[PDB]
């Protein structure tokens, strides 16, 4: 009884929380009323991982969804799965953030976040043994950038010894909705290299040209760009979810993916991404082919520009462990210029029996590269193009923060950048 | 090539063949090792505090 | 696409071998530190074999069989030819050695007087060569009293053995010389002699009044290019190869270098490398092993061979190596790892 | 009559230590219900059997055993599996978190608050021993709790039962089989802190049992089953002397008298032949001379590692099944005349030999086929050396960087241990080299 707390926070956090919990409901046979109706006891034997299980056989999701507009919200409510939520985990106030991170932070999200806390604590004080906490929202805008961190900043005050992980959606200027969000996106991303185990960087460029040039939809919209995070949120989660020795939980694959404290900014993959010649069977060699290139990736890095830390692959269906071991290490033998040679054996692979719906076999992607450097390379250019003209700044000074604080998050992430460069030589 | 020392019972025997002849910490210790690391611990997670309360 | 490291920079041998590989376009060199290759070209000296054939889905491969010091050592061959029962009762093509370590420091010094106590009594040629291992330090003597006394003014282990005070001399000239055979042994165990050899001349005349000149006795090659005055006369660069010397011994014996000396020189190399087969065999082990030996032979006027030595690392006539090179890539690396004649080499068959 | 105690610690010491009991049961006809009708002294005796085995007034035999594992996943398979009555809830231990493959979480913050209570469970067992031996602790190298909290049980263990030898069956890090990036960490770490509390202790490399049951047993994929079926098996051919009427290895003390004369270099090689697949047709049975020269090949060696290029300081020989002593001595000698045996020139040249007539046992519906004689070899060789320059050698790589040195750092474990530990093991391997290179 290994329990895990989901949190989600702001617009993008409880849109792409929503689907997640909307897809592994289905591969759990949890129905939106919180019913099970699988045909397989691999569904039930961790279930108890992210649903609390109450009176008739009913299963809760153990979540949290927090915001300061209540908008968002009464769509989850209103969507697919939203009556499977505990409606006393609805925390939500009325004057919104403005896309600014002060808000959400320092001035509206304090207002809220004690009333958060009360949820998660009561959340925790019903777990056998609670693992850590999980959290997704994006960097660019104000709830879940500016009150997302602030939560963690205080969920790890008061639980200081668990595992704090987070699937962070990363601002693009592709797909952008206000010219501030490197300005949020540079201010979290320092609480995050402070406070979080484990942190997923999902890059909505990426998440846009894959849509775009790999699965052939003329115009993607977020609804779109959401599909994949649920796949991918699903993949990674796969170990935690069913029965499996390998990254068997939170501490265990941190101290497997981490080798320094602050170099915890992962790049997922997913595979296969086909456009609908959708039911071909996709063959080991295939699946482990796109898994691995750019192209599949979701931070919007190179990973021919860095070098791999650790990688941890995990492969779902019925298919051949031992043709798994064999493309596996075929890639490393074949690419071995992009892993470090002073971490002996830094490719762990992992394989589930139980695959998405919809899909014969499936692969997910988990990569510590220092390639990373290139997407806090990005935020820190555009930070620095707007303030070096201090352009914008007033939103956030009317909100009792000074200069000086974004001088402080500038230093700290070219901090960030040099400490990854120093690792790729 | 010699044989010695043979013994047998009813589940079995044995013997030697020789081919060619040749030519703490106390209890106290113990808890202070393990309690001095609890208290490099302590005082790190007191500095995790002292640094959220700043 | 295989994958090799280099871990010897000064061996001219194994880096054409290297530069070869990449010709290929099938074969990429990795940081001589990735433990993820196929194959090592790897160190003389401490070479870390309990580090091979431990990386889940690598066949790895190795070009030094390791215990073949054994062969290599001076004072090793030796010990290794009087002790093993394949080689010590019937061995007839070994000059007279014993291995004589300075009183600084078994030993057979008692048992070589004693043997050269005999010589001297019955009137026969008593004069040995003592020699070692950590040399560019030769010294060719008839006194017992030198020969010992030179070697406790050093510090390591020497050989004393028989000095051949009958060579065969090439005419014109009345001087010695030495074959150089090149042998590649791959990962079953074959035995491949090169077809090509190498007599490394010397191009004084030699005598045998005056063994404190040791110019005209010893016929390395980095001697007789520096204390030479004939060098490069009868021969481009005191070597001699295979055609010349076998049209010689037509001409001037009446026989061929097949019949006097070959057949010698092919059973000594299975003698040799057969006896230290069950001890170096990697038929059963987690990796493979090949290595490249340069045997040195001796010739007296009774056209009977002599086994001077065995070189665990030699290099190549500069004419040879690019046949030699590309040869050890078909049959000792390809053999292995495939790739997308009339071989060089004569297979010595032999019972595993 | 003296007893045994069997410590498992871990994962894979429970899993192993499971394997080991289903088998010692199956040798000596105990059912899983603790009945065992050849048993004809109801409630007591002081047989061979016994040394493993106690007896209750309703006629059960129950392992002198005893599981710890700060998780409690591993340890509830004994609870509900096949031979769940042997054992009472007192000797079942777990834990609610595990150490998270981190050696300094199971030594110090995690195994501080629960050492008090194992010993005492430990104690109890104890208890019923008229003239206690010692113990056999299987675990593994690369978990944090085989790693960390076993140390820090043979420290106590050293301190509470002083005259007691200690055993060990250590799992060697494979990376064939693993997911964790710093057990080689661990691996260095519980050596060192474990290397003056062991008497002896049988080294298995993952890597070998996992080619062995490729190789031949036919399986493509091998599970931690098959591994433990046949690490069990060999366990089974190390313990039998202890378990049956003999005069070799019969009890814990002579162990280290026959196979350790240096006290740090404790770590015997074990080989084992034949191992033969269950699903072919049939096969051609092994002879003595056959069986025994197997055991100085390097595939069938628990611990891959070249023999010939090292030297023996102890070697013992263990048959089971059809074997008489005119048929081994026939059969050493020609190994000698073939084989490159080197001892050390202050040890004779000699074997020790123990035959049980009982063939070896095979769990039904397992891998292995029954065959009609069967031989462990535990040599002490120079040679297992390798094993410790691989795994060093990775510690080295790792800790230039002080890679994934934080996580321990942050469970309270000072710097200075890695290196302290390290310098232990560049002396371990510098000791091999005095006793074997020349
Ligand atoms: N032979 C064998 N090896 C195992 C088994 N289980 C785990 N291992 C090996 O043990 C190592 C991992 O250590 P574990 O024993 O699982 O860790 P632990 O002792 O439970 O300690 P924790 O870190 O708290 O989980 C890996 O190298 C595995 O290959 C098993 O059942 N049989
Ligand atoms: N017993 C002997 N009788 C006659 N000549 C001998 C001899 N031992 C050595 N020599 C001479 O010494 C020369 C080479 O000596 P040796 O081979 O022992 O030194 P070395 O090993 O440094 C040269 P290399 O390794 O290249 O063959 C030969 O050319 C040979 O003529
Ligand atoms: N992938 C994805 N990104 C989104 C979505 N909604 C907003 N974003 C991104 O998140 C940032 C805006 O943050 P938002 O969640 O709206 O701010 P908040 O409501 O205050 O937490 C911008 O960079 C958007 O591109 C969504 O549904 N999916
Ligand atoms: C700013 N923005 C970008 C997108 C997108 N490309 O998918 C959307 C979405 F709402 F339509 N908004
Ligand atoms: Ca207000
Ligand atoms: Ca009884
Ligand atoms: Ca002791
Ligand atoms: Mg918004
Ligand atoms: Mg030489
Ligand atoms: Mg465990």
């Amino acid at each position: 009884m290994r329990e895990i707390v989901h949190i989600q926070a702001g617009q993008c956090g409880n849109q792409i929380g929503a689907k997640f919990w909307e897809v592994i409901s289905d591969e759990h046979g949890i129905d939106p009323t919180g019913s099970y109706h699988g045909d397989s006891d691999l569904q039930l034997e961790r279930i108890n991982v992210y649903y609390n299980e109450a009176t008739g056989n009913k299963y809760v999701p153990r979540a949290i969804l927090v915001d300061l507009e209540p908008g968002t919200m009464d769509s989850v409510r209103s969507g697919p799965f939203g009556q499977i939520f505990r409606p006393d985990n609805f925390v939500f106030g009325q004057s919104g953030a403005g896309n600014n991170w002060a808000k959400g932070h320092y001035t509206e999200g304090a207002e809220l976040v004690d009333s958060v806390l009360d949820v998660v604590r009561k959340e925790s004080e019903s777990c056998d043994c609670l693992q850590g906490f999980q959290l997704t929202h994006s960097l660019g805008g104000g709830t879940g950038s500016g009150m997302g961190t602030l939560l963690i900043s205080k969920i790890r005050e008061e639980y200081p010894d668990r595992i704090m992980n987070t699937f962070s959606v990363m601002p693009s200027p592709k797909v952008s909705d206000t010219v501030v969000e490197p300005y949020n996106a540079t201010l979290s991303v320092h609480q995050l290299v402070e406070n979080t185990d484990e942190t997923y960087c999902i890059d909505n460029e990426a998440l846009y040209d894959i849509c775009f040039r790999t699965l052939k939809l003329t115009t993607p919209t977020y609804g779109d760009l959401n599909h994949l995070v649920s796949a991918t949120m699903s993949g990674v989660t796969t170990c935690l979810r069913f029965p499996g020795q390998l990254n068997a939980d939170l501490r265990k694959l941190a101290v497997n993916m981490v080798p320094f404290p602050r170099l915890h900014f992962f790049m997922p993959g997913f595979a296969p991404l086909t456009s609908r010649q959708q039911y071909r069977a996709l063959t080991v060699p295939e699946l482990t082919q796109q898994m691995f290139d750019s192209k599949n990736m979701m931070a919007a890095c190179d990973p021919r520009h860095g070098r791999y830390l650790t990688v941890a692959a995990i492969f779902r269906g019925r298919m051949s462990m031992k043709e798994v071991d064999e493309q596996m290490l075929n890639v490393q033998n074949k690419n071995s210029s992009y892993f470090v040679e002073w971490i002996p054996n830094n490719v762990k692979t992992a394989v589930c029996d139980i695959p998405p719906r919809g899909l014969k076999m499936s692969a997910t992607f988990i990569g510590n590269s220092t390639a990373i450097q290139e997407l806090f390379k990005r935020i820190s250019e555009q930070f620095t193009a707007m303030f070096r003209r201090k352009a914008f700044l007033h939103w956030y000074t009317g909100e009792g923060m000074d200069e000086m604080e974004f001088t402080e998050a500038e230093s700290n992430m070219n901090d960030l950048v040099s400490e990854y460069q120093q690792y790729q030589d | 090539m010699e044989v010695i020392e043979l013994n047998k019972c009813t589940s079995g025997q044995s013997f030697e063949v020789i081919l060619k002849p040749p030519s703490d910490p106390s209890l106290e210790e113990i808890q202070k090792k393990l309690e001095a690391a609890e208290e490099r611990r302590k005082y790190q997670e007191a500095e995790l505090l002292k640094h959220l309360a700043e | 696409m295989y994958t090799f490291v280099v871990r010897d920079e000064n061996s001219s041998v194994y880096a054409e071998v290297s530069r070869l590989l990449l010709a290929t376009g099938q074969w990429k060199r990795l940081r001589k530190d990735n433990p993820r290759f196929n194959l090592m070209l790897g160190e003389r000296n401490r070479l870390p074999f309990g580090r091979l054939g431990h990386e889940p889905g690598l066949v790895q491969l190795v070009n030094y069989y390791r215990g073949a010091d054994k062969l290599c050592r001076k004072a090793s061959l030796v010990k290794l030819i009087k002790t093993s029962p394949e080689l010590s009762e019937s061995c007839t093509w070994f000059p007279e050695s014993y291995v004589i370590y300075p009183t600084n420091l078994t030993d057979e010094r008692e048992v070589f007087l004693a043997a050269y106590n005999r010589r001297r009594e019955g009137r026969e040629g008593n004069v040995w060569i003592a020699k070692s291992s950590a040399g560019a330090g030769i010294l060719i003597s008839s006194e017992a009293s030198e020969l010992l006394d030179f070697i406790d003014e050093q510090g390591q282990v020497h050989v004393i053995q028989k000095y051949l005070e009958k060579p065969l001399l090439l005419e014109p000239g009345h001087r010695k010389f030495d074959i150089r055979s090149w042998v590649l042994v791959d990962h079953l165990y074959n035995i491949y002699l090169y077809r090509e050899g190498v007599l490394r001349t010397s191009s004084e005349p030699y005598n045998s009044a005056n063994f404190q000149d040791k110019t005209c006795h010893l016929t390395n090659h980095c001697i007789q290019k520096e204390y030479s005055k004939n060098y490069g006369r009868y021969e481009e660069g005191n070597e001699m190869f295979f055609e010349e010397f076998n049209q010689y011994l037509m001409d001037a014996l009446n026989t061929t270098l097949e019949n006097s000396i070959l057949l010698q020189i092919k059973h000594i190399i299975r003698s040799c490398l057969m006896c230290i087969e069950p001890a170096i065999s990697t038929k059963h082990l987690h990796y493979q092993s090949f290595q490249l030996f340069g045997f040195d032979f001796m010739v007296d006027e009774e056209l009977k061979v002599w086994l001077i030595e065995v070189n665990g690392a030699p290099a190549c006539a500069q004419k040879l190596y690019a046949e030699l090179c590309q040869g050890i890539v078909d049959v000792a690396i390809s053999s292995v790892f495939p790739l997308a004649p009339t071989s060089i080499f004569i297979k010595l068959h032999h019972h595993h | 009559m003296r007893e045994c105690i069997s410590i498992h610690v871990g994962q894979a010491g429970v899993q192993i230590g499971n394997a080991c009991w289903e088998l010692y049961c199956l040798e000596h006809g105990i059912q899983p219900d603790g009945q065992m009708p050849s048993d004809k002294t109801i409630g007591g005796g002081d047989d061979s059997f016994n040394t493993f085995f106690s007896e209750t007034g309703a006629g059960k035999h129950v392992p002198r055993a005893v599981f710890v594992d700060l998780e409690p996943t591993v340890i509830d398979e004994v609870r509900t599996g096949t031979y769940r009555q042997l054992f009472h809830p007192e000797q079942l231990i777990t834990g609610k978190e595990d150490a998270a493959n981190n050696y300094a979480r199971g030594h110090y913050t995690i195994g501080k608050e629960i050492i008090d209570l194992v010993l005492d469970r430990i104690r109890k067992l104890a208890d019923q021993c008229t003239g206690l031996q010692g113990f056999l602790v299987f675990h593994s190298f690369g978990g944090g709790t085989g790693s960390g909290f076993t140390s820090l049980l043979m420290e106590r263990l050293s301190v509470d039962y002083g005259k007691k030898s200690k055993l060990e069956f250590s799992i060697y890090p494979a990376p064939q089989v693993s997911t964790a990036v710093v057990e080689p960490y661990n691996s260095i770490l519980t050596t060192h802190t474990t290397l003056e509390h062991s008497d002896c202790a049988f080294m298995v490399d993952n890597e070998a049992i996992y080619d062995i049951c490729r190789r031949n047993l036919d399986i493509e994929r091998p599970t931690y089953t098959n591994l433990n079926r046949l690490i069990s098996q060999i366990v089974s051919s190390i313990t039998a002397s202890l378990r049956f009427d003999g005069a070799l290895n019969v009890d814990l003390t002579e162990f280290q008298t026959n196979l350790v004369p240096y006290p740090r270099i404790h770590f015997p090689l074990a080989t084992y032949a034949p191992v033969i697949s269950a699903e072919k047709a049939y096969h051609e049975q092994l002879s003595v001379a056959e069986i025994t020269n197997a055991c100085f090949e390097p595939a069938n060696q628990m611990v891959k590692c070249d023999p010939r290029h090292g030297k023996y300081m102890a070697c013992c020989l263990l048959y089971r099944g059809d074997v008489v002593p005119k048929d081994v001595n026939a059969a050493i000698a020609t190994i000698k005349t073939k084989r490159s045996i080197q001892f050390v020139d202050w040890c004779p040249t000699g074997f020790k030999v123990g035959i049980n007539y009982q063939p070896p046992t095979v769990v039904p519906g397992g891998d292995l086929a029954k065959v009609q004689r069967a031989v462990c070899m535990l040599s002490n060789t120079t040679a297992i050396a390798e094993a410790w320059a691989r795994l060093d050698h990775k510690f080295d790589l790792m800790y230039a960087k002080r890679a994934f040195v934080h996580w321990y750092v942050g469970e309270g474990m000072e710097e200075g241990e890695f290196s302290e530990a390290r310098e232990d093991m560049a002396a371990l391997e510098k000791d091999y080299e005095e006793v074997g290179v020349d």
